[PDB]
C-alpha cells in the first residue's frame, strides 16, 4: 500500500490527438495511470507515455474529444497498472480494461500483479511432457499439443478460426487416462463475434472453467495491447500460484499487431519493416514466452495464439515473426473450407515439434506415435495418387493406388471432418485412425512396427 | 437439448448471485467503516491529531511556494492550529519557505466526514486529502487482506510469489 | 598503435620484463646452488639483470631504451627451453638426476627446431598427467599400481632422460597411461595388466629399492 | 528475357507467387505424366508414338524447370529487392522529418 | 557517483547531472537499479538505454554510474554455472529468491562471495619479484577436471609486494598486491574485462591440430581444427543434437561453452535439462559434463541487450580460459537469433537499415566475432598455448541461404557441416548432406596427417571421389536400372553404398559406437578403399575377352569379405584394444586381397 | 611549416554514435585531425567532418567507446592528415593507421603528402600503351592488362581470388620480347589471409619490394576507409616522385564499402542503393583514379581493386559502381570453381577497356585482336547451346551446334585451366586460341577477316 493522498492537476499544456500534455506535475512516473474529469463530468482513463521533467504526456484510453486546456482535471494514482487477480474471476467475462461486463461484481482481489510481469527464469523451466487433448481429431491424432508448448493457428481472413477457437474452449481438457482452466482473450473482435464467444461459452456449460476477455474492434486500441497481458497475468496467477493447468488462447494477434503499430505512431517512432515497430519481435516474445512448466510446481501454461495471415502470405512479418518463436503450427487452409470440410485444417503443412514427447505410453496410448506417422504418410500418398489419377485416369491405376484413394476420401470425411459439437477424445481419435488404417493390408503399413500391428491392427 | 442450456444458465446466474451477495457484504462493511469514522471525527483531541497529520502530509506532497487550505467551516479552529504547527515542521524538513493560507471564503461541503483539501497558490493543483478519500484509497489497497480475513484463505493457492 | 604482433608498445616491453624475471626465477629454482655452469652462461644476458632491485620500472626503461635483450621471439623460445628443463627435473622430483644428464638433455632441446611440438614435449605432458593424477588419489588397487609404476618411471627418467629414446621407458609409458584410462569399476583387467608388467619386466624384483 | 518485366509492386509480388505455384504444379503434373508414359514404354519394350510422347513431354517439363521457373524466381527476387529499396527511402525521409520537427521545437523554446 | 533521471520516453531514460560518464558505460537506473547503458551524451545529460521494463521510473530517481562498461566477471565459480547474456547467474537467482521469475532489477553478483576456495600459490614467486600481464601466480582447485588458474589481469604489471599464503580464500579477499611506479593495486581472485574488448595474446598461431570429434562423418571427410571456425545449420529435423553431445562429451578440448542467443523457452529448457545429465569417462571415473562446462542461457523474451550481448559474453568467457592454456570449444546455438536481437537494437536506435533490413555493420560484427577464435600463444611468462574453436549454428527464416546472416557467416567460417532433414527422415545419422558440406582446413592439417597416419589423405580423397561419382551416376542408373552399365560403375555404386551404410553412418545409441577413435576411422576406410581398388583392378585387368571378372562374380564369390567389411564398425574400443582392433583389420585386409587373388 | 602551438580542449559538447562534437573551438578548420586522450590514458584520433561557428564534429577512428564528456582531452593538429612517406617503406609492414607493426621504427619521412591527394591534370595524363604479361591465358589473351590500367577481380566468398592476386604478383612481366614495387592493402580480412600474402611475398623472394598495410577483421572499421588512401599515397610518392613502377592491390573493396556505409548511416547521409551513400561513386573514384601514367615521368601505378560480390550479385552497388569507374574486370565465378578449374576466370562477363590499344602489330602479334573476338563469339555461343540442349536434348542439335560444345569443352580445359604455377606467354596463348578456332571451318569464323584466316588458320 502507499497511503499517500493523490494529486489532481488542472494544468494542461496542450492536447494532440490521443495525447494530453500536462504541466507542473510532481515527480511523475512512466506508465502511471491517471483519471481525467471533463467539464461535463465525464471520466476517462489514460496512461503516461512520456515524462520529460514536469511535462507529463498521457495517452487517453477513450477519445480525447471534449477535453480543454482550462478546466479538465487529471488525477494521478501514484502507481502503474496492476491487475486484481483471484481464483474467483474464473467464470467471469471482462472487457479489455479488466472491468466486468457480465453484470457481476468487480473482482474481489486476492493480489495485484504487474501485467508486464517478468521473464521466467530458464533454470527452472521444465521441458513439456504430458498432452492436453483438444477434442479435435485433426490436432489430437496428427499434431497434438504438449502440456507446455506454444503452437499458433495460422488462418487466412474469412476462414472459421473463431469457430474452431470456441470449439477448443468447449471441448479441451486433460486426457483422463478439476485442475484445468482456460483463459481466452479476443483482441479487436467485432460485436457479432464477441457475442458468439460469450453466448456459446455460457450456453454449453463451459464457463465454469473459462476466463473470458473481450476487446472489441471499436474499443480503445491501447486497451487491446494490455488485454493479452491481463489474460496472461491471470494465467500466471492461476497456473503457478494455484497449482493448475491453464490453456491460454490469444485470438487475432494480427489485430493486436495493428494496435501496437498505432501505439508506436503515438510515440512518433519511425516505422520499421512493413510499417511495424523494430521491437515487434521482442514484444511478441514478451507475450508468447510467458508459458511452460516450472520446477517444483504442478501447474503449467500452454498457448494457442491464433493469427490471420494478411493476403494469405505466410511470409508477412506477423506470421513470420510469430512462427520464428513458436514450436510448430496448426495452419487452417482455404481449399478444405471451400470443400465444406469442418474443421478445414490441412495436416500436411502443420507440425507440432513437441508431439514426440506429448504422446506415448503413460500419457495417451502405446500406439499413438505409430498411428500418426502412418496416417500422415497415407494421406500424403493419397494426395499424390489423386494427382496421378487426374492425369492417367482410373483405369490406369493399380489396386494399391485405389486403396490410397479410398483412404484419402474416407480420411477427410471420417477423420478430419468432425462438426462443431462432436467431442472426440484422444482414444476415439486413435480408434478412428485404426478404422482407416485397416483399409490396408498389414504389409503396406510400413511405418508401424509388427509388434504394434499384432496388438492393435485386428478387430 | 434445451434442458442443457437451461441448466447452464441457472448455474451461471447462481454463481453471479452469490458473488454479488459477497460484494454487498464488502459494500456494507465499508459503509459501516464510514459511520465509525464519522464517530471518530465527532471527537476533538483525536480529530485534531488527524488534522495535524493530514495537513503535514498534504503540504509535503504538494511542495509549492504558496498553498491554500480548504476545510469545513466548523473545523476551522482545529485546522488553524494544524497549519500553525505544520508550517515550522514543514520548513525544517524541506528547507523551503512556503506561505500557507487558509481559505476563509470557500469551505468544503458539510456532509463530508472530515479532512482537508490542499490547493497551490493558483488553485490549479489540489491534494485529495479528505478523510473519505483516504479511507477509500486505503480500503482498496488493503482489500486482498479484507477478503481473506472475512471469507477465508484460498485453499488452492500454494505459492504467494 | 605500434601493435607489435598482438601487443602494444607498453605491453610488449612489459612482457619482456616479465620473461626476464621469469628466467631468473627459473634458474635459481632449478639450480639454486649454481652448479649448471654451461646452462647459466647461455642466459647470462638475462641473468645479469637479476639480483638487482629495479622496481620493474628501471629494467622496463632498459628494455625501451634497448639495453636489455628485448627481442620477444628469442626470449619466448629461450624461456620455453628452460622451463621445459624444469619440468623434466621437477616431475621426477623424488629422484636426483645427474648434472651431466641435465646438461645433455638441455643441449638436445636447444638444438631442436620446434621444441613445443617435439616428442620430448609430449612425453613430458604424459608424465605430468600421470604424476598430477596421483597428487590427490584414494587408496585402491588401481592407484597403488599407478603409484608403484610411476616411481619406477621416475627412477628410469632420472637415469636415461627423455630425448634419448629407450624402449623400456616407452613401454612403461604405454602401460601406465593404459591403466590410468582404464575403467575404475573393472578390477580383473587392471590386475592382469599390472601382473603383465611385473612378469615381463626384465628384472626379478622391479620395485625393490624403488618404493618403501 | 531474364525477367517478366513487371514493375516492382506488392501486386506484382502476389502475382509472381501465384504464377510460381502454378508453374511448380505444372512441372510436377507433367513429370507424373512422363513417369506414367515411361513405365508403359518400358513395359512394352503403337510404340514410336510413346517415344515421341515422352520426348515431347520431357521437353516441356525441362523448359518449365530450366527456362520458365528460373525466370519467375529471378523476377520475384527482383521485385522483393526493389520493394525493400522503396521502403528504405521512405524510412530516410521520415527520419529527417522527425529530426526537423525536433529542431523546430527547440527553436520555439 | 549518482545522477538523476530527467525523463523517460519508453525504454530510453534521460539523465541529468551525469557529466562524468563515458559512452557505453553502465548505469543502474532508479530505486530498483535497472540495468542500462549510456549511448548519446550531451552536456551533463546522458541518454540511457534500459534493458528491462521502465514502468514505474520517476523523474528525480537516482542513477548510479558504474565505471566499467559492459563486462564479464571472471574468476573461480565460473564453471558449472548458467548465466544470462549479461552475466547474471540464473542458478543463484532462482535459488536465493525461491522464485520462478528473474526479478526486475535483480542484482546478484556473477560469482558468489560466500565460497571459500582452495588456493595454492605458484610457490615460484617471491615478494620483490617482477610479474607481468598474463602471468599465473596461483591455482584454485575447483574440481577433478579443470584447474582454475589465477592470472594477473591484462594491462597490469609491476613488482609483487604481497603474496597470500596457501589457504582458503573467497572472491572478496586480497590474494596478490603489486606496486607499479609507486601505485599499489590490490587484486582478488576475480578480474573484470569489458565484453566488447579482445583479450590480448602474445601471437596468433596457425591451427594445425585436428578437433577430434567422435563421428566418422564430420571428421574423415570434413575435418575441423582446434581454433577453427565452422557453421552448422539448425533445423528441427537436422539432428543437431548428435554434434552437440558428441562435441561436448568426447571432444579432446578441455572446456565446453554452450551459448544461447535467444531461442524458444522450451528449447532452452531442453539444453538446460540434457547437459546436466551428460557424462564422460575421464581417468576411468564417470564425471558429469557440468564440471568442465559453462553455459549461457537466453530465451527470446530476454532483454534484447542480453540476447545481442550473449554471443560476446560467451566468447569472452572462452578467451578467459584460452589464456589459461586450455582448448575451448564454444557453440552458439543460433547466430540467427543473435542477428535478430542486433536488428532490433538498430531499429530502436532509428538507424538507417541495409540489406534485408539488417544493420549496415552486420558483416563487420560477425567478422570481428569469428576473428577472435584461433590458436594463440598466450600472455605471461609460462609460455603456454591454447585455442578457441567456434561451432556456431545458423537458422535463417525459411531455411534459405540468401539471408545476409547465413550468407555472411558462410563467407567467414572455413568449415560448413551442412545437415539435412531428408537423411533424418530415412533414419540416417549423423544427418550430413555430404555434397554441400566442405572444409577449408584440409591443407592446414596435411602436416599432422602425414606425420602421424600417412595413408589418411589419399583415402579421404578417394572416398569423396567415390561418393561424388555415385551421385554423378544417379541419372544413368535411373534411365538404365544397372543393366546397360559398366561393371566398374557397379563397383562404384555398390561400394559407395557400403561406405554410406557402414562408415559414414554411425549409431550413437550403441555402447560400441559411442566414439570412434581416429585410428579406427582410418582403419575402416582403408579396408573399404583397398577393396574398391582391388575390385576395380580385378574387373579392368580381365575385361578384355574370353574370361572376365564381373561384380556378380565378385559379390557371390567373396560375400564373407563384404560381410566382414560391414562388421568392422562393431570393434568396441572399450573392450578391444588398439593392437587387437588393428590386428583384426589387418586380417580383413589380407583375407580381402586373397579373395580377389583367387579370381586371377 | 606550422610554428604556432596547438590548442588542447576539454570542451566536448556531446557524443552521438561514432561522432564526438566539440564546442568552444577557436577557428575550426574543416578536415583537420584531432588527437584525443580518454580518462584512462588511451589515445585516439579523428577528423573534423563538419565545422559551424564554434562547434566541430570529430569522427574518431578507433571508436567512441569509453569517450568521456568532462575528462576527455582533445588537441587540434592544425592540418589535414598528411602522412610521412619515404622510399624505404618498401619492405615494411604497416597497420591501417599508418603505423609500423613489424617491430621496426616509425617512418623517417622524406616528405608529407596529403592523404586526400590531388587529381592528376588530364592534360598531362598520358594514355597507357604498354602491356603487362600476367602469364594467365584467360587474361593475357582475351582481357589484356596494360601498365597503368585499373582491373579489379570480381569474386565471391570462398573463391580463390587471393591465390590469383598472389600469382599475378610473381609472374607479372612485360611482353616486350622488370621489378614492380607492390603495395598491398589488406583490409577487412582475417589473419590467415594477411599471412597468406605476407608468406607468399617472402616465398617469391620479393619482400624487399613489398609494402603492406594491414587492417584486420578485428581492427576498427573507420580506419578501413583510409587504408586504401595510405597505400595509394605511398604509391604516388614512389611512382610520380621516384619513377618506380608500382602495383597496388586492394583486398576485398567490399570491406571498404561496408565501412563507408556505416559512416554514411551514422551521419544520416542520403542513401542510394542498398543503403550505401549517394556519393559512393565519387568516393570510390577518389580511390580508384589514383592510377595511370603521367607524361614526362617514367613511373606508373597499376591497380587491382579485388572485391567480393555480395551474393554473387553482379549488379550490387559495389561491383556496379566499380564497373563504371575501372577499365573493366577479370571476374571469377563459382561455376568454374565448382568444377576444380583454376584459375576460375569467366571471360564472358569480363572486359579490358584498354585492350584495343595494348595488343596487335608492334605490341604482341597482329592477329591478337582477331583471335580474341572470335573466341568470345564461340565461347558465348557454346554457352547458348548448353542453354538450349538442357531442354531439347542432344538429339535436337545439329553439327553446327556440336562444334560449339566441342569448342566450349576444349576451351575451358585447354585455355582457362592452367594451375597456380603455370606461366604461359602471350604468344603461346594466341597459338592455343588458334588450336581451338581450328575446331571450326573457315566460313564459320565470321569475326576474323580473310586477310587473317589465310595466314594463321592453315598452320
Amino acid at each position: 500500500y502507499l497511503s499517500q493522498p493523490r494529486l489532481t492537476y488542472k494544468t494542461v499544456s496542450g492536447v494532440n490527438g490521443p495525447l494530453v500534455i500536462l504541466d507542473h506535475v510532481k515527480f511523475p512516473r512512466y506508465a502511471e495511470i491517471v483519471h481525467l474529469t471533463l467539464p461535463d463530468g465525464t471520466k476517462r482513463s489514460g496512461q503516461v507515455l512520456e515524462v520529460s521533467g514536469s511535462k507529463a504526456v498521457v495517452q487517453v484510453f477513450e477519445g480525447t474529444s471534449g477535453i480543454d486546456a482550462k478546466k479538465t482535471s487529471c488525477e494521478f494514482t501514484g502507481d502503474i497498472l496492476r491487475t486484481p487477480v483471484s481464483e474467483d474471476m474464473l467464470g467471469r467475462v471482462f472487457n479489455g480494461s479488466g472491468k466486468p461486463i457480465d453484470r457481476g461484481p468487480v473482482v474481489l482481489a486476492e493480489d495485484f500483479l504487474d501485467i508486464m510481469g517478468q521473464p521466467i527464469n530458464p533454470q527452472c523451466r521444465i521441458y513439456p511432457e504430458e498432452m492436453i487433448q483438444t477434442g479435435i481429431s485433426a490436432i489430437d491424432g496428427m499434431n497434438s499439443i504438449a502440456r507446455g508448448q506454444k503452437i499458433p493457428i495460422f488462418s487466412a481472413a474469412g476462414l472459421p478460426h473463431n469457430e474452431i477457437a470456441a470449439q477448443i474452449c468447449r471441448q479441451a481438457g486433460l486426457v483422463k487416462k478439476e485442475n484445468f482452466a482456460i483463459v481466452f482473450a479476443a483482441m479487436g473482435v467485432n460485436m457479432e463475434t464477441a457475442r458468439f464467444f460469450k453466448s456459446d461459452f455460457e450456453e454449453n456449460g463451459s464457463m465454469d472453467n473459462v476466463c473470458l476477455f473481450l476487446n472489441l474492434a471499436n474499443d480503445p486500441t491501447i486497451e487491446r495491447i494490455i488485454t493479452p497481458r491481463l489474460a496472461l497475468t491471470t494465467a500466471e496467477f492461476l497456473a503457478y500460484q494455484c497449482e493448475k493447468h491453464v490453456l491460454v488462447i490469444l485470438t487475432d494477434m494480427s489485430s493486436y499487431a495493428e494496435a501496437l503499430r498505432e501505439v508506436s505512431a503515438a510515440r512518433e517512432e519511425v516505422p520499421g519493416r512493413r510499417g511495424f515497430p523494430g521491437y515487434m519481435y521482442t514484444d511478441l516474445a514478451t507475450i508468447y514466452e510467458r508459458a511452460g512448466r516450472v520446477e517444483g510446481r504442478n501447474g503449467s501454461i500452454t498457448q494457442i495464439p491464433i493469427l490471420t495471415m494478411p493476403n494469405d502470405d505466410i511470409t508477412h512479418p506477423i506470421p513470420d515473426l510469430t512462427g520464428y518463436i513458436t514450436e510448430g503450427q496448426i495452419y487452417v487452409d482455404r481449399q478444405l473450407h471451400n470443400r465444406q470440410i469442418y474443421p478445414p485444417i490441412n495436416v500436411l503443412p502443420s507440425l507440432s515439434r513437441l508431439m514426440k514427447s506429448a504422446i506415448g505410453e503413460g500419457m495417451t496410448r502405446k500406439d499413438h506415435a505409430d498411428v500418426s506417422n502412418q496416417l500422415y504418410a497415407c494421406y500424403a500418398i493419397g494426395k499424390d495418387v489423386q494427382a496421378m489419377k487426374a492425369v492417367v485416369g482410373e483405369e490406369a491405376l493399380t489396386s494399391d493406388d485405389l486403396l490410397y484413394l479410398e483412404f484419402l476420401q474416407k480420411f477427410e470425411k471420417n477423420f478430419i471432418t468432425q462438426g462443431p459439437y462432436e467431442n472426440r477424445t484422444v482414444y476415439e481419435t486413435l480408434d478412428i485412425g485404426w478404422q482407416l488404417l485397416r483399409i490396408f493390408p498389414k504389409e503396406m503399413l510400413k511405418r508401424i512396427p509388427q509388434s504394434t500391428l499384432s496388438e492393435f491392427y485386428p478387430r | 437439448q434445451q434442458k442443457k442450456i437451461q441448466m447452464s444458465n441457472l448455474m451461471n446466474q447462481a454463481r453471479l448471485k452469490v458473488l454479488r451477495a459477497r460484494d454487498d457484504l464488502i459494500t456494507d462493511l465499508l459503509n459501516e467503516a464510514k459511520q465509525r469514522l464519522s464517530k471518530v471525527v465527532k471527537d476533538t483531541t483525536r480529530y485534531q491529531v488527524l488534522l495535524d497529520g493530514l495537513v503535514l502530509q498534504g503540504l509535503y506532497q504538494l511542495l509549492e511556494p504558496r498553498m491554500i487550505v480548504r476545510c469545513r467551516k466548523q473545523d476551522f479552529p482545529l485546522v488553524k492550529a494544524a497549519v500553525q504547527k505544520a508550517i515550522p515542521m514543514y520548513k525544517i524538513a524541506t528547507k523551503k519557505d512556503v506561505d500557507v493560507q487558509i481559505d476563509l471564503e470557500a469551505y468544503l461541503p458539510e456532509d463530508i466526514a472530515g479532512g482537508v483539501e490542499i490547493y497551490n497558490g493558483d488553485r490549479k493543483i489540489k491534494v485529495s486529502n479528505t478523510l473519505e478519500s483516504r479511507l477509500d484509497l486505503i480500503a482498496q489497497q488493503m482489500m486482498p487482506e479484507v477478503r481473506g480475513a472475512l471469507f477465508g484463505a484460498n485453499a488452492n493457492r500454494k505459492f504467494l510469489d | 598503435g605500434i601493435k607489435m604482433g598482438g601487443l602494444t608498445s607498453e605491453q610488449y616491453h612489459s612482457q619482456v620484463v616479465g620473461k626476464i624475471g621469469y628466467i631468473a626465477r627459473c634458474m635459481q629454482t632449478i639450480d639454486p646452488e649454481n652448479n649448471l655452469k654451461k646452462i647459466r652462461e647461455d642466459y647470462q644476458d638475462v641473468l645479469i639483470w637479476a639480483e638487482k632491485n629495479y622496481r620493474f620500472e628501471e629494467i622496463l626503461e632498459a628494455s625501451k631504451s634497448g639495453k636489455c635483450p628485448n627481442d620477444l621471439d628469442a626470449l619466448s623460445r629461450r624461456s620455453l627451453i628452460l622451463q621445459e628443463l624444469l619440468r623434466l627435473v621437477s616431475s621426477i622430483s623424488p629422484f636426483k638426476m645427474k648434472l651431466d644428464l641435465i646438461e645433455s638433455q638441455y643441449e638436445k632441446m636447444k638444438q631442436h627446431v620446434n621444441l613445443w611440438k617435439s616428442d620430448y614435449h609430449v612425453k613430458l605432458n604424459q608424465l605430468n598427467q600421470l604424476t598430477d593424477y596421483l597428487k590427490n588419489a584414494a587408496p585402491t588397487p588401481k592407484n597403488n599400481f599407478l603409484r608403484a609404476m610411476t616411481s619406477v618411471l621416475q627412477m628410469q627418467i632420472a637415469q636415461y632422460g627423455i630425448t634419448e629414446d629407450n624402449e623400456g621407458i616407452n613401454q612403461l609409458f604405454k602401460l601406465g597411461l593404459h591403466l590410468l584410462a582404464m575403467a575404475n569399476e573393472k578390477i580383473d583387467e587392471q590386475y592382469h595388466l599390472f601382473k603383465g608388467y611385473v612378469k615381463d619386466q626384465p628384472e626379478e624384483s622391479p620395485f625393490e629399492g624403488i618404493l618403501p | 528475357k531474364d525477367r517478366i518485366e513487371i514493375f516492382p509492386s506488392r501486386m506484382a509480388q502476389t502475382i509472381m507467387k501465384a504464377r510460381l505455384k502454378g508453374a511448380q504444379t505444372g512441372r510436377n503434373l507433367l513429370k507424373k505424366k512422363s513417369d506414367a508414359l515411361t513405365l508403359r514404354f518400358r513395359q512394352i519394350l503403337s510404340f514410336v508414338t510413346l517415344d515421341e510422347a515422352i520426348k515431347i513431354t520431357n521437353r516441356r517439363v525441362n523448359a518449365i524447370e530450366h527456362v520458365i521457373i528460373p525466370r519467375i524466381e529471378r523476377t520475384l527476387a527482383y521485385i522483393i529487392t526493389e520493394l525493400d529499396e522503396r521502403e528504405r527511402e521512405e524510412f530516410y525521409r521520415l527520419k529527417k522529418i522527425q529530426e526537423k520537427k525536433k529542431i523546430i521545437k527547440e527553436k520555439s523554446e | 557517483t549518482f545522477g538523476y533521471v530527467h525523463g523517460v520516453s519508453g525504454p530510453v531514460v534521460t539523465a541529468c547531472d551525469m557529466a562524468g560518464a563515458a559512452m557505453y558505460e553502465l548505469v543502474r537506473v532508479g530505486h530498483s537499479e535497472l540495468v542500462g547503458e549510456i549511448i548519446r551524451l550531451e552536456g551533463d545529460m546522458a541518454t540511457i538505454q534500459v534493458y528491462e521494463e521502465t514502468s514505474g521510473v520517476s523523474v528525480g530517481d537516482p542513477v548510479l554510474r558504474t565505471g566499467k562498461p559492459l563486462s564479464v566477471e571472471l574468476g573461480p565459480g565460473i564453471m558449472g554455472a548458467i548465466f544470462d547474456g549479461i552475466q547474471r547467474p540464473l542458478s543463484d537467482i532462482s535459488s536465493q529468491t525461491q522464485s520462478i521469475y528473474i526479478p526486475r532489477g535483480v542484482n546478484v553478483s556473477a560469482l558468489s562471495r560466500d565460497i571459500k576456495w582452495e588456493f595454492i600459490p605458484s610457490k615460484n614467486l617471491r615478494v620483490g619479484s617482477h610479474i607481468t600481464g598474463g602471468d599465473i601466480y596461483g591455482i584454485v582447485n575447483e574440481n577433478s577436471l579443470i584447474k582454475h588458474k589465477i592470472m594477473l589481469p591484462p594491462r597490469s604489471r609491476g613488482s609483487v609486494t604481497y603474496i597470500a599464503p596457501p589457504g582458503n580464500y573467497d572472491a572478496s579477499d586480497v590474494v596478490l598486491e603489486l606496486e607499479f611506479e609507486g601505485v599499489k593495486e590490490k587484486l582478488s581472485m576475480v578480474q573484470v574485462w569489458p565484453v566488447r574488448q579482445v583479450r590480448p595474446v602474445t601471437e596468433k598461431l596457425p591451427a594445425n591440430h585436428p578437433l577430434l570429434t567422435g563421428q566418422r562423418v564430420l571428421d574423415a571427410l570434413f575435418p575441423c581444427v582446434q581454433g577453427g571456425t565452422t557453421a552448422i545449420p539448425g533445423a528441427f529435423g537436422c539432428g543437431k543434437t548428435v554434434i552437440s553431445q558428441s562435441l561436448s562429451k568426447y571432444s579432446n578440448s578441455d572446456v565446453i561453452i554452450y551459448v544461447g542467443c535467444g531461442e524458444r523457452g522450451n528449447e532452452m529448457s531442453e539444453v538446460l535439462r540434457d547437459f546436466p545429465e551428460l557424462t564422460m569417462e575421464v581417468d576411468g571415473k564417470v564425471e558429469s559434463i557440468m564440471k568442465r562446462t559453462a553455459l549461457v542461457a537466453n530465451t527470446s523474451n530476454m532483454p534484447v541487450a542480453a540476447r545481442e550481448a550473449s554471443i560476446y559474453t560467451g566468447i569472452t568467457l572462452s578467451e578467459y580460459f584460452r589464456d589459461m592454456g586450455y582448448h575451448v570449444s564454444m557453440m552458439a546455438d543460433s547466430t540467427s537469433r543473435w542477428a535478430e536481437a542486433l536488428r532490433e537494437i538498430s531499429g530502436r536506435l532509428a538507424e538507417m537499415p541495409a540489406d534485408s533490413g539488417y544493420p549496415a555493420y552486420l558483416g563487420a560484427r560477425l567478422a570481428s566475432f569469428y576473428e577472435r577464435a584461433g590458436r594463440v600463444k598466450c600472455l605471461g611468462n609460462p609460455e603456454r598455448e591454447g585455442s578457441v574453436s567456434i561451432v556456431g549454428a545458423v537458422s535463417p527464416p525459411g531455411g534459405d541461404f540468401s539471408d545476409p546472416v547465413t550468407s555472411a557467416t558462410l563467407g567467414i567460417v572455413q568449415v560448413f557441416w551442412g545437415l539435412d532433414k531428408k537423411l533424418a527422415q530415412r533414419k540416417h545419422f549423423p544427418s550430413v548432406n555430404w555434397l554441400i558440406s566442405y572444409s577449408k582446413y584440409m591443407r592446414a592439417l596435411d602436416e599432422y596427417y602425414d606425420k602421424h597416419f600417412t595413408e589418411f589423405v589419399p583415402l579421404r580423397t578417394k572416398a569423396k571421389e567415390i561418393l561424388q561419382e555415385e551421385e554423378d551416376l544417379a541419372e544413368i542408373v535411373q534411365l538404365v536400372g544397372k543393366a546397360s552399365l559398366a561393371e566398374t560403375d557397379k563397383i562404384t555404386l555398390e561400394v559407395a553404398k557400403l561406405i554410406k551404410d557402414d562408415f559414414l553412418q554411425q549409431n550413437g545409441y550403441t555402447p560400441y559406437d559411442r566414439f570412434c577413435p581416429f585410428y579406427k576411422t582410418v582403419g575402416m576406410l582403408s579396408n573399404m578403399i583397398s577393396f574398391y581398388d582391388m575390385a576395380r583392378r580385378a574387373v579392368e585387368t580381365t575385361a578384355q575377352s574370353d574370361n572376365k571378372i564381373t561384380w556378380s562374380i565378385i559379390r557371390e564369390h567373396m560375400g564373407e569379405i563384404l560381410y566382414k567389411l560391414s562388421s568392422m564398425k562393431f570393434k568396441d574400443p572399450v573392450k578391444d584394444g588398439e593392437a587387437k582392433i588393428k590386428a583384426d583389420y589387418a586380417q580383413l585386409l589380407e583375407d580381402m586381397q586373397n579373395a580377389f587373388r583367387s579370381l586371377e
